[PDB]
């Protein structure tokens, strides 16, 4: 994805005070509570059939620690999202079989979660760098599907 | 919404379609897969090539349930309740794919009927394929 | 479909946004604008520049409509029926926009309400946007 | 965009066959009919408030020559079409403000129609293959925008 120069400083500036760990949890979460058919992968974690439920389960908690940490380390990669994604690609398609359109989901929720946390920090400009960031994280992790 | 004329065509349309639902539905479904790759993921238990007997059978029923929502026609969230129960609380496929597997329908459709897919009876079909979807995702929350 | 918990959910979250509706209306329009570009293309007479008085003025029209809407929220329909009209038949917006404006205006609340956009609030609102979003495709064909 | 050689293959092989004249006009009058809202482009043709109006009207059959001719022109370069279709893309979006959205509704109308026309002969792996021939058309009418 290309960004312009501020838009990467700014992608980078919010992130550094991010917490990955409570950021993942609630993008995960809110993505279970919002879109409930995608609780159709962790039908292990427990019981998801309550809002509370989802948001407080461990389970949940530590896999959007996984996965935003997989995200964070494609933030220092943006010059080559594919070949930085690529074998999670593969393993999303035939391990996983998760259908694509359950990233798209999941970076909007992170959007609104990043306003949420930042408020009024969460400016138009950044907010639309964010965008570029997830849309450029969802089409790399699509990209090996076949 | 569907209107008279909506109405009478697409009950024309599959009733020329009649005994070959079961075909029609298997090779919709076979257009699907190899054009839109990702619908896969919704099938990882299945034998996907050409002329599986688990891709024969599914197309069967899924003709099926189309056939009986033409014949209810103006009462389609009951005749497909068990079928929106199922797809929302356990399938759970994801809304995006309805609209690939109606456009797979509609090629499909074309193919076979000549005479019978002008441009008024193409936007009744997809249309109704539409309506059908949104009734089969109506309880996904 | 909004389960009574949703409604309630909305009235509550669109009540502490009173006077500020419009505000808010028109971040959102902003905020599209700035992240989904081919938007652009359904007002090429605006001046879309910050702080654009015709941005700011539609974004009021906005806001004051889905007021109304939460308000008639069980009979949403016959309630936004002049507007679903006029969308239909002269606007004529792609219908793929109003998934758009839907987020952006998600984002534009959590933005505002660090207390009240929680998860459960937050569903609530994603399902009545789609709703209101589907009432105003609703007559497109 | 990445065909195989066997579907190059099979693309320009059934192409051949068509009278561009008489799909263009049937894609572009399909494309009003099932989707009505595109009218709105199309004001200045005249008449298109029935089926029968619109599959008649003159303007229409000859604006679907232009529109299919460039998309004929278009299969003669698979490997470049962002290239070829550069300077439409601007004209869409800076001229016309056309919703690229528009370009992946008239892709499928094409679909369609060269099933209606073909018949069997139109088989799943030759529709894969012009599935990927209208993305990638529609992507390259859709770059430029801004
Ligand atoms: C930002 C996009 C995402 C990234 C970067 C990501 C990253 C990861 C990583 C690093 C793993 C661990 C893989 C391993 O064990 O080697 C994983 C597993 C997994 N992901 Fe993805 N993920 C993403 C989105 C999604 C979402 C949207 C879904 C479905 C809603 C999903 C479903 C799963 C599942 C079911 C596992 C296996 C969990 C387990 O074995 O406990 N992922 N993901
Ligand atoms: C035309 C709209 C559709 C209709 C009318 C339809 C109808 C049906 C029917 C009748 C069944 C069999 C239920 C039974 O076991 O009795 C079924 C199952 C199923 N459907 Fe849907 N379906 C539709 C679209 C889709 C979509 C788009 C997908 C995802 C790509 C999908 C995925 C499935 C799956 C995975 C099963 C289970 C198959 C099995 O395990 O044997 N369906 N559907
Ligand atoms: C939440 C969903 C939306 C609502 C509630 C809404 C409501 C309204 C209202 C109240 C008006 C003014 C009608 C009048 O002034 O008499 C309007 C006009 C308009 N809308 Fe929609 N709208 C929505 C979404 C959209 C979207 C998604 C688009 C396309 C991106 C759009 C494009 C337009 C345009 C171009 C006008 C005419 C503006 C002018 O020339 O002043 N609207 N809408
Ligand atoms: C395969 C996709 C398409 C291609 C290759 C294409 C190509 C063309 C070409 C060659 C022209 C003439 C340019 C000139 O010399 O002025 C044109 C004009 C135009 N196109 Fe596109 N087009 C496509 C799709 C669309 C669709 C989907 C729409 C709207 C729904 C659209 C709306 C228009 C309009 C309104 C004009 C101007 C007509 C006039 O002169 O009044 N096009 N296009």
């Amino acid at each position: 994805v290309h960004l312009t120069p501020e838009e990467k400083s700014a992608v980078t500036a919010l992130w550094g005070k991010v917490n990955v760990d409570e950021v993942g949890g609630e993008a995960l979460g809110r993505l279970l509570v919002v879109y409930p058919w995608t609780q159709r992968f962790f039908e292990s974690f427990g019981d998801l059939s309550t809002p509370d439920a989802v948001m407080g389960n461990p389970k949940v908690k530590a896999h959007g620690k996984k996965v935003l940490g997989a995200f964070s380390d494609g933030l220092a990669h943006l010059d080559n999202l594919k070949g930085t994604f690529a074998t999670l690609s593969e393993l999303h398609c035939d391990k996983l079989h998760v259908d694509p359109e359950n990233f798209r989901l999941l970076g909007n929720v992170l959007v609104c979660v990043l306003a949420h946390h930042f408020g009024k920090e969460f400016t138009p400009p950044v907010q639309a760098a964010y965008q570029k960031v997830v849309a450029g994280v969802a089409n790399a992790l699509a990209h090996k599907y076949h | 919404m569907l209107s008279p004329a909506d109405k009478t065509n697409v009950k024309a349309a599959w009733g020329k379609v009649g005994a070959h639902a079961g075909e029609y539905g298997a090779e919709a479904l076979e257009r699907m897969f190899l054009s839109f790759p990702t619908t896969k993921t919704a099938f990882p238990h299945f034998d996907l090539s050409h002329g599986s007997a688990q891709v024969k059978g599914h197309g069967k029923k899924v003709a099926d349930a189309l056939t009986n929502a033409v014949a209810h026609v103006d009462d389609m969230p009951n005749a497909l309740s068990a079928l929106s129960d199922l797809h929302a609380h356990k399938l759970r496929v994801d809304p995006v794919n309805f609209k690939l597997l109606s456009h797979c329908l509609l090629v499909t459709l074309a193919a076979h009927l000549p005479a019978e897919f002008t441009p008024a009876v193409h936007a009744s079909l997809d249309k109704f394929l539409a309506s059908v979807s949104t009734v089969l995702t109506s309880k996904y929350r």
